[PDB]
């Protein structure tokens, strides 16, 4: 409403806005072996997957 | 919050009901205790027979 009558009102939150982001991952260097599972010379049979 | 923006009517009625309850509590206290309009002081002497 554009008009508020005399009194005390409990306000829902609208005021806080975050502004900055934090990224915190484990520090790992090795690339994951995509070539061992996608470039493999021979795959297994479906029964012995 | 952007998703909840369309349930503003639901939240407004919830807050209206709670505010009504809150005002009603103060009203109940006023009716029970604030009947007398003057704060009488006990007399210095306690000669109550
Ligand atoms: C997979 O094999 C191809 C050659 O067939 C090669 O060009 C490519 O770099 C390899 N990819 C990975 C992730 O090892």
């Amino acid at each position: 409403s554009f008009t508020v009558e005399k009194g005390i009102y409990q306000t829902s939150n609208f005021r806080v806005q975050p502004t900055e982001s934090i990224v915190r991952f484990p520090n790992i260097t090795n690339l994951c072996p995509f070539g061992e599972v996608f470039n493999a010379t021979r795959f297994a049979s479906v029964y012995a997957w | 919050s952007n998703l909840l923006l369309q349930y503003g009517s639901f939240c407004t009625q919830l807050n209206r009901a709670l505010t009504g309850i809150a005002v009603e509590q103060d009203k109940n206290t006023q009716e029970v205790f604030a009947q007398v309009k003057q704060i009488y002081k006990t007399p210095p002497i306690k000669d109550f027979g």
